[PDB]
């Protein structure tokens, strides 16, 4: 199971 | 930005024996960035029929990957691995050691 | 005993030559079991392990889209960071992200992991409690401020404490005979003279699984930690790993030397002599 992109911003 | 120089290890999965099917490995690790070329040689010539692992990196963010191919160990032909990298002023070539 | 699950994600800029490349590789302990590559012919997530080939699109299709979202974000981050550090548009950049979890033998959650890096330098770390971010750079402090404000760690907790644990747990069962398998080293010792007086012994421990291995030399019953050379554990290219060690052994003194090979996967160590 892979994780889901959320607040993945710099 | 910083850069790291690859290490090159050339070996077989088991100790060489004449006529006994084997796999030629070239393990390249500890380099950065990912911009690297790794090729297997036979008598100095590139081997076309070569497979490799998927690129990964370790805790220190250094990159590593494996190249390998199937061959028949002999006494006539020599095997090696060639690696290029931006931190290398000269291409690195390592000879296959039958006993390691 | 305990088991580890890891995922490694890399995005590498490619000026001119299309879009930045995205690579993703998943591991259970020492075993790769899933892969993904933006330059793949399939453009989809692919299995590697037999015991995960039973998963349908109910995972793979969403996970593929998720990794696409990861790729899109990483690409944005690479451009954004270039801005932050006022770097040339003609330059290259690399971003590295990894996460995963450790579980006990009972599947109990032990530790969460999440770390980012940029151009070889640490970016942000998340503690094992998955509560608190740490910035290791200027841009990291900017990002950290954001992530803390929105409790980004909470998103990691839900996965790492839950989905990661159960996912790994199920895999450990389904792939029990492929993951928890053991393979003892093909131990042997060889003698390699150097000069009229000088020689070495080589202690071989090749073709073992898992990668976990310790080599020890002794002389006269006492540990030898000084006059020794060892290689780092390396793939055998056949599902097992290799390792060897050597020490300086003056001719005729070989009788005083002994090598030991210790594993956690074996009920007993192996001893080599010459």
């Amino acid at each position: 199971i892979l994780d889901t992109a959320g607040k993945e911003e710099y | 930005m910083i850069q790291r120089t690859p290490k090159i290890q050339v070996y077989s999965r088991h100790p060489a024996e004449n006529g006994k099917s084997n796999f030629l490995n070239c393990y390249v690790s500890g380099f950065h960035p990912s911009d690297i070329e790794v090729d297997l040689l036979k008598n100095g010539e590139r081997i076309e029929k070569v497979e490799h692992s998927d690129l990964s990196f370790s805790k220190d963010w250094s990159f590593y990957l494996l190249y390998y191919t199937e061959f028949t160990p002999t006494e006539k032909d020599e095997y090696a691995c060639r690696v290029n990298h931006v931190t290398l002023s000269q291409p690195k070539i390592v000879k296959w050691d039958r006993d390691m | 005993g305990s088991h580890s699950m890891r995922y490694f994600f890399t995005s590498v800029s490619r000026p001119g030559r299309g879009e930045p490349r995205f690579i993703a590789v998943g591991y259970v302990d020492d075993t790769q079991f899933v892969r993904f590559d933006s330059d793949a012919a399939s453009q989809k997530m692919e299995p590697r392990a037999p015991w995960i080939e039973q998963e349908g699109p109910e995972y793979w299709d969403q996970e593929t889209r998720n990794m696409k979202a990861h790729s899109q974000t990483d690409r944005a981050n690479l451009g954004t960071l270039r801005g932050y550090y006022n770097q040339s548009e003609d330059g290259s950049h690399t971003i590295q992200i990894m996460y995963g979890c450790d579980v006990g033998p009972d599947g109990r959650f032990l530790r969460g992991y999440r770390q980012d890096a940029y151009d070889g330098k640490d970016y942000i770390a998340l503690n094992e409690d998955l509560r608190s971010w740490t910035a290791a750079d200027m841009a990291a402090q900017i990002t950290k401020r954001k992530w803390e404000a929105v409790h980004a760690a909470e998103q990691r907790r839900v996965y790492l404490e839950g989905r990661c644990v159960d996912g790994l747990r199920r895999y450990l069962e389904n792939g029990k005979e492929t993951l928890q398998r053991t393979d003892p080293p093909k131990t042997h010792m060889t003698h390699h003279p150097i000069s009229d007086h000088e020689a070495t012994l080589r202690c071989w421990a090749l073709g073992f699984y898992p990668a976990e291995i310790t080599l020890t030399w002794q002389r006269d019953g006492e540990d030898q930690t000084q006059d020794t050379e060892l290689v780092e554990t390396r793939p055998a290219g056949d599902g097992t790993f290799q390792k060897w060690a050597a020490v300086v052994v003056p001719s005729g003194e070989e009788q005083r030397y002994t090598c030991h090979v210790q594993h956690e996967g074996l009920p007993k160590p192996l001893t080599l002599r010459w």
